[PDB]
């Protein structure tokens, strides 16, 4: 999770999304294996963000609206990692994950597998 | 009421009178009414010591260690004294060892050296009238007391057959007989004593009796609640008006509301949740029920243990903890306050002193073992120790006790019998079917939980063996069937909380799906909103990472109980995490203007201090100390942190005199904490000395910032005369004993410091700097090689060791201390530490550029890039490290040095070696000084 949460920290605080950075944050000082100085660490960076200007979006993502389940979810596309918003759309004959039918001209070879493209 | 001039009026008849014995009485059984059992003892003894055979200070002494210091000890042997002045003084008055067995038995505690003299003293009363029923029934009420109800049986039928009226023989026969499960006999015979009850006038005892017989029937919590308010509304109709004489003793029975009190435990809850959750008015009742006790006998210690108890599962454990230890100096041996303080460490994951409290339980009284509780409790501490095998063999010794089953005639439970609380036999039902399947007997799990829903079937702890069902089917992988037991929990049932918890959970936990887990626990707000299920709907919200909906949660919480400061800080906390800053302010001011615990100043404080308005927090402690300082043990102690935090705020505002003050004023706060802890608390000691030995650290530290580096040896010498063996009070000593020229008592904290943690690398260095000063080169250099073979990574200890190689002139040896780095940590080459060791080197072996290159790296690092700008600006004020200005050498070079070349690029370095200065931010006074000078180099 450290990983994960520090980059999408990281992506977050640089879009301007910091109040999808405070979820990052909450989830890393979460952490178990973390010592209370790591925390700390994690917590004063959080709060320079905060203070410096907000704990909240100034712009939003919206992809929790898939992540949440329920609904169930859109494809991920392996080229831009983003949900393939297409009724139909091409899929890799060995791995088969799917890719916008516009981006996948742009491959010789599956972003994902390196198969070549079919 | 104008007490003083009373005692002013009584100190002149004491002066004219000393031998006056009325005045003295009069003083002893008013000072008894007062709650003055310390001047009641004085007024005793003083009297005891101009008539040793007064049977009233007699009594007064002997229940003294019976109702306030629980002393099984002094009791029995104060009771001896006293049977042996009736023995002197009309042997035989058998009313009068009746009247004294009346009031010790009633008050007693259920302990077993107390009762056998009390039931000699009524002996004798029996052998004096052998007719007297009425004896005959409280030497059966004394073997209900013993656990001997195979006596206690003999006893109140004697009591009948010598009195086939003695109603007062029926309803201790009865008593009997539901402690036996003989509940058809004593239904019958409680129907004729309610056709009775009118000739009588109502009686709690018969409508108690009622209470237990429908308990043991399993009717319905509510009918056995509002038979219990109705005990205790007709109990304490017959006390009103009353003085607080020893016949209030006798009429309060407090034996006969403890147990009242354990049976609204039953119906309570077993945690020690915060207010706000709809079962709390049973534990409310039960505060009240205490409180008349402790009014009156709280050294029949089993009251206040109740009362920490009672404290506990309202979530006030720093309360429960202080009672405890409040039992524990009126009575070490107390073996059910160490019972309760196993609970209140098991609360804490302090597993070690559960099991310690156990044992001493056990040492102080083997008889422990005769309740159903302590071996839940070790089973609990063993289950978390991983004895899993020892809490089946405890769990099946809690079951081998009588009342732990539905059983018939011919038990095999032959041990003295117990009224087991349902709750309890629940939980050892439970945790036997825990520990089977963490064993993986998930056989015996499910036959001892097919066993659970026979003996609970029919009540509201049915549904927790429902739960109990999902939990094993969990365990079992049948998820359907824990989600269907849960799905069949629903708005109109209790443990309905916790069944959409787990319905929850489960979803979130194995398909994948938060919006299962939010209906679930939406479904909680629609149907069963309360500030429990709200706080904890705001933690369930939290850890779905939407904040929002938890502060909702914790608003629809707070709104509702305001006095809870763990939600207030928690409604803080998300507030924070959600720029809410002046909602989270304003909560802690208003729990703060409500009274609210102690860490409350500490949140508000530390919030507005890493907002940076310091002024605001200082303010703020300052009218968190406005008040006269309260002389309560607790609110010495918040006032003594709140005045150190205080200090800690002033520190930043640059006012050091004031910290001192405020710190004295802490230690004058923490004298008289610890001067009250030695007498009641005595367990809290190193903590409440650790604190002793900070503030006297704290006050050293702020006469090292006025340079009275004198006081800083006295006050970190006191900081050492609190706690001698703290690392960073013998490290601050030891760099004072540096500071002030004293090398050996230097060496000799460091030494100290070094056996109690090897591993302290400041310990390891200021000795290796001690050896350097004493030219034992060879140790410096070998003691700091040792601390980078335990800790090849230290960048600290690298360059130490670098520059006394240079002084040395033993360059060669340091590539190997950066391959051990390199060995250890394949990344450690691209760390600012790593980049300023490195840097160093090559200025030392005579590369001023890659010095320059390597010292770039870290520049910008808050340790390594401060101490690397430094030499970066050696090296651009003077790259071929010439005496500036040297007449030996700065006539020559002029070949390059009446070149342009050189001159503009050397310049140009002088130049931005002031841009250097301006990447070194100082910290201090001395960092804006040396600053200073350099820019003056330039």
């Amino acid at each position: 999770p450290v990983e994960i949460y520090s980059l999408l920290a990281l992506c977050a605080c640089a879009s301007r999304a910091f109040g999808t950075c405070s979820k990052a944050f909450i989830k890393l000082k979460s952490l178990e294996t973390l010592s209370s100085e790591q925390k700390q660490q994690y917590e004063d960076l959080a709060l320079e963000i905060f203070t410096k200007h907000t704990s909240k979006d100034n712009r939003k993502p919206e992809l929790d609206s898939l992540m949440e389940g329920g609904e169930g979810k859109l494809p991920t596309c392996v080229a831009t990692g983003s949900p393939i918003t297409e009724y139909q759309f091409w899929m890799c004959s060995v791995c088969k994950h799917g890719v916008l039918a516009q981006e996948i001209s742009h491959y010789s070879f599956c972003p994902l597998c390196h198969s070549p493209v079919g | 009421q104008n007490y003083s001039g009373a005692l002013e009026t009584v100190n002149q008849i004491i002066v004219n009178f000393p031998s006056f014995l009325p005045a003295f009485v009069k003083k002893m059984k008013l000072q008894l009414a007062l709650q003055d059992w310390d001047q009641t003892v004085e007024t005793a003894q003083r009297l005891l010591l101009q008539d040793s055979q007064n049977v009233e200070a007699l009594r007064m002494q002997a229940l003294y260690y019976v109702c306030r210091e629980g002393d099984i000890e002094k009791a029995s042997t104060k009771l001896e004294n006293l049977g042996n002045t009736l023995d002197a003084m009309e042997p035989q008055n058998a009313q009068l060892f009746y009247n004294i067995t009346l009031a010790f038995s009633r008050t007693c505690g259920r302990s077993q050296l107390i009762l056998q003299k009390i039931q000699t003293l009524l002996e004798r009363a029996f052998s004096l009238n052998p007719q007297q029923s009425e004896f005959a029934t409280e030497l059966g009420y004394q073997m209900i007391l013993q656990g001997r109800v195979k006596e206690a049986l003999k006893w109140y039928k004697t009591a009948m057959t010598l009195d086939e009226t003695s109603v007062s023989a029926l309803v201790g026969f009865i008593q009997c007989q539901l402690i036996e499960g003989q509940l058809q006999d004593a239904d019958q015979q409680l129907e004729f004593l309610n056709e009775i009850q009118q000739s009588i006038g109502k009686s709690a005892e018969l409508i108690y009796l009622h209470a237990v017989l429908a308990m043991k029937k399993n009717k319905r919590q509510e009918e056995v609640i509002n038979l219990l308010n109705d005990v205790l509304d007709t109990h304490f109709s017959q006390l009103e008006g009353l003085p607080l004489g020893i016949q209030y003793f006798e009429k309060l029975n407090p034996d006969f509301l403890l147990e009242i009190v354990m049976e609204y435990l039953s119906f309570c809850p077993m945690q020690p949740a915060s207010p706000g959750q709809p079962l709390c008015p049973l534990l409310r009742r039960c505060i009240s029920v205490l409180e008349t006790v402790v009014r009156t006998v709280p050294g029949l210690l089993q009251t206040v243990f109740l009362i920490a108890k009672v404290k506990y599962l309202s979530g006030d454990i720093e309360a429960a903890f202080n009672n405890l230890q409040h039992c524990l100096e009126h009575n070490p041996s107390y073996a059910d306050a160490h019972l309760l303080l196993a609970q209140v460490y098991l609360s804490q994951e302090k597993v070690k002193l559960c099991s310690q409290s156990l044992e001493l339980c056990l040492s102080y009284d083997f008889k422990v073992r005769d309740y159903p509780l302590y071996h839940l409790i070790k089973a609990q501490s063993q289950k978390k120790m991983g004895e899993i095998a020892d809490a089946i063999k405890t769990l099946h010794m809690a079951m081998s006790l009588p009342g732990m089953k539905r059983i018939g005639a011919s038990t095999k439970s032959k041990d003295r019998k117990t009224e087991v609380d349902t709750s309890h036999r629940l939980s050892i039902f439970l945790e036997l079917i825990d520990v089977h399947r963490l064993n993986g007997e998930q056989h015996e799990a499910t036959k001892v939980l097919q066993d659970a829903i026979h003996e609970f079937s029919g009540t509201s702890e049915e549904v927790r063996v429902t739960i109990a069902n999902a939990d094993l089917a969990l365990a079992q992988g049948d998820i359907e069937r824990a989600l269907s037991i849960l799905q069949n929990v629903t708005a109109e049932q209790p443990y309905f909380i916790e069944a959409r918890e787990k319905m929850a959970d489960i979803y979130l936990k194995h398909r994948k799906d938060k919006m299962l887990y939010i209906t679930c626990f939406r479904e909680i707000a629609e149907r069963m909103a309360n500030p429990r299920s709200f706080l904890l709907l705001g933690d369930a919200y939290m850890n779905i990472l939407e904040p929002e909906e938890a502060i909702v949660a914790y608003e629809q919480a707070l709104n509702q109980n305001p006095k809870d400061g763990t939600l207030a800080s928690k409604m803080g906390k998300a507030l924070i995490k959600t720029h809410n800053y002046s909602m989270a302010i304003t909560y802690y001011e208003a729990a703060l203007k409500t009274g609210q615990k102690n860490y409350l100043c500490y949140d508000l404080a530390e919030l507005l201090l890493k907002l940076k308005w310091y002024d605001k927090a200082e303010k703020v402690l300052q009218h968190a100390l406005a008040h006269e300082p309260v002389n309560e043990l607790s609110a010495l102690m918040e006032d003594g942190r709140c005045q150190v935090l205080l200090a800690k705020v002033y520190s930043k505002m640059e006012k050091l005199g004031d910290a001192i003050t405020a710190l004295q004023q802490a230690r004058e706060l923490q004298a008289r904490v610890l001067k009250r802890v030695q007498m009641e608390q005595p367990d809290a000691v190193p903590a409440q000395k650790h604190l002793a030995a900070e503030i006297c650290a704290e006050i050293a530290k702020h006469s090292v910032a006025q340079r009275d580096y004198e006081k800083a040896i006295k006050f970190y010498r006191e900081a050492l005369v609190h706690c001698e063996t703290d690392n960073k009070i013998m490290l601050e000593l030891a760099r004072l004993y540096l500071a002030q020229d004293d090398p050996d008592s230097c060496l000799r904290q460091c030494a100290l410091l070094l056996q109690s943690d090897q591993d302290n690398e400041a310990a390891t260095m200021m000795m290796a700097d001690l050896m350097f000063r004493k030219q034992d080169y060879e140790q410096a250099v070998f003691h700091l090689q040792q601390l980078l073979e335990r800790k090849p990574d230290n960048y600290m200890t690298l360059s130490r060791l670098i520059d006394l190689l240079r002084r040395c002139g033993k360059l060669e040896d340091v590539p190997r201390f950066f391959s051990m780095a390199e060995k250890r940590n394949s990344r450690a080459k691209l760390e600012p530490g790593f980049q300023y060791c490195k840097g160093l080197y090559l200025w030392y072996t005579g590369e001023p550029n890659d010095a320059l290159r390597h010292f770039n790296k870290a520049r910008k690092d808050r340790d390594w890039g401060q101490n690397a700008l430094y030499n970066m600006i050696e090296i651009c004020l003077n790259p071929d490290n010439e005496t500036v200005g040297g007449e030996v050498f700065e006539n020559l070079d002029g070949d390059l040095g009446n070149s342009t070349e050189k001159q503009e690029s050397v310049q140009l370095a002088v130049r931005t070696a002031e841009k250097l200065l301006k990447e070194l931010k100082p910290q201090t006074v001395q960092g804006h000084v040396q600053l200073r000078i350099m820019e003056n180099y330039c």
